[PDB]
């Protein structure tokens, strides 16, 4: 975004430990759970009904894997997320009438599910260059609707 | 709307911050202060550098009041009208601010209590903060 | 909460908002749709153009749940239940879309009420909307 | 801003029918009775009470103009927001302390303000153009907070 190439370091390093098999699927579940409206989109994936059902749901596990992928490939154009997401935010928009405002719950869960993983690790500034990350890239995926 | 489950799984929390109460009340205004700058503006009258003792101070304050909150879940409303009031008449935060305090307490009891920070107690966290949060803005 | 003097100011203005509420309502969609097009993304089965069919026929809707709101000033949490689990459980609109709609609502009865939108009148109906966006947002 | 060339001029014509002076003084009474946390800015501007107290008072009808002014220069410059206000953005920051939220809560009255001044003559449409417009500014005016 407008990351200090030493806030850029923090992000980077950070992220090459992050095991995005698992946090990708912990973090599409905890957004089913805490935000229980955002389960509209998926209701094709089975039952959500409990946090046990969503955390344990393999449509959920595989679904969230596939977000923090594009999330992660994202991280290497960290000076165009707008080109990087434009074909993604008119689908998002276009095919699956997904309000904007998701982007940004899952980017406070995204962050819950990091600082829950590195404990130490995620210090107040790295926080904050990973929310710098997150409006970026809610931002650049809403670019896109009309 | 706290069902007895939240209550339940906000008194366990809580209880595991125990002591450290204070000291993640510090960190979470921490935290809030360089992710979300424009929250500063409510406090040109502190030290705002890390460690800064009014920081730590304020971070008491504001953790032991979340205690009070937690041992009164029942009767919020009541147990924090003065702080109600104080909100509203005198210091008159932005009512947007109240989100991003939240979310900074979430992520440092995120990572201070790992095992305890389950996604339905993340769930119930974050309603009792929002709880909190509408009582605190209830006379606006 | 809302004082005497807003629900007397709030029967006033909706009062003579009269047999046009219909009309204003579907005003206040096609505000939204072109200021806020996110909100569009809850309307895919709508055709959106000007003056469709079904933005008219879904501006009544809002209207008439208003005026019911309006109608039962003393008892808006059990007046509007109903529509409460609808979006709470059905429609699962997110939340801050309610503050987007209250606004051209705000915008609506400006343009068309110029001695009724007085600055007290403007303050009673703001928080009147509020009123009725918590309430529809409360059991989410 | 995403300005369309029609919403430019959209935006000029009706700017043209306005009274700075008045509209700047409607606008800052009004916010100050809608959102009366927003007078913890001005306990030197005496009583604020109730709404005529707000309304008429003579140091809140000279400050709306000085806002509004600062805005109509906006307004000219369209094109470069950020570097029109910068000052001003330092300033409300550094010195003053105002919450940037206040900016956007400005915002949305000076829009309910426009349409009760100009009735039918406020589209919708003329709406969406002046909300992308009000949004801008109180961006440009945050831009400088840190
Ligand atoms: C970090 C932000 C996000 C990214 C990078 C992202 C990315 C993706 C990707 C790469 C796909 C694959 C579909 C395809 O290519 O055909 C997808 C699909 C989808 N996303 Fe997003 N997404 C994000 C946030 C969200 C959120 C927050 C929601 C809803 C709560 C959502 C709802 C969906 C749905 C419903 C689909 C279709 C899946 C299917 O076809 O079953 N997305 N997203
Ligand atoms: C989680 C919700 C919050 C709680 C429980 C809370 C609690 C408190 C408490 C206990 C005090 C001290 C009262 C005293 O000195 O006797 C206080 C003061 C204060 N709070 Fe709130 N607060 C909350 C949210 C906020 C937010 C979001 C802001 C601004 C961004 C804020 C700004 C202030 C300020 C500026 C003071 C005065 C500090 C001083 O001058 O010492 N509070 N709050
Ligand atoms: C305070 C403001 C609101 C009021 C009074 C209101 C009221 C209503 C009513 C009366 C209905 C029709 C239910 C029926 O069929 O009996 C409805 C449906 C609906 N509302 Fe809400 N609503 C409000 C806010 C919103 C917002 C902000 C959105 C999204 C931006 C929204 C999205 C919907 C949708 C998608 C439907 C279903 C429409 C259909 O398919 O016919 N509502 N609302
Ligand atoms: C459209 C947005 C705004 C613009 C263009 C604007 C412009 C200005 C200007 C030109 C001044 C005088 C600068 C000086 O004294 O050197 C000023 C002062 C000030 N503004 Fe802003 N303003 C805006 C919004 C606001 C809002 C929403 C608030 C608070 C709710 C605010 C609070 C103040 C205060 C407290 C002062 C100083 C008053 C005094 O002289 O004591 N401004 N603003």
């Amino acid at each position: 975004v407008h990351l200090t190439p030493e806030e850029k370091s923090a992000v980077t390093a950070l992220w090459g430990k992050v095991n995005v098999d698992e946090v990708g699927g912990e973090a599409l579940g905890r957004l089913l759970v805490v935000y229980p409206w955002t389960q509209r989109f998926f209701e094709s994936f089975g039952d959500l009904s409990t946090p046990d059902a969503v955390m344990g749901n393999p449509k959920v596990k595989a679904h969230g894997k596939k977000v923090l992928g594009a999330f992660s490939d994202g991280l290497a154009h960290l000076d165009n997320l707008k080109g990087t997401f434009a074909t993604l935010s008119e689908l998002h928009c276009d095919k699956l009438h997904v309000d904007p405002e998701n982007f940004r719950l899952l980017g406070n869960v995204l962050v819950c599910v990091l600082a829950h993983h590195f404990g130490k690790e995620f210090t107040p500034p790295v926080q904050a260059a990973y929310q710098k990350v997150v409006a970026g890239v809610a931002n650049a995926l809403a670019h896109k609707y009309h | 709307v706290l069902s007895p489950a939240d209550k339940t799984n906000v008194k366990a929390a809580w209880g595991k911050v125990g002591a450290h109460a204070g000291e993640y009340g510090a960190e979470a205004l921490e935290r809030m202060f360089l992710s979300f700058p424009t929250t500063k503006t409510y406090f040109p009258h502190f030290d705002l550098s890390h460690g800064s003792a009014q920081v730590k101070g304020h971070g008491k304050k504001v953790a032991d009041a979340l205690t009070n909150a937690v041992a009164h879940v029942d009767d919020m409303p009541n147990a924090l009208s003065a702080l109600s009031d104080l909100h509203a008449h005198k210091l008159r935060v932005d009512p947007v601010n109240f989100k991003l305090l939240s979310h900074c307490l979430l992520v440092t009891l995120a990572a201070h209590l790992p095992a305890e920070f389950t996604p339905a107690v993340h769930a119930s966290l974050d309603k009792f903060l929002a709880s909190v949060s509408t009582v605190l803005t209830s006379k606006y």
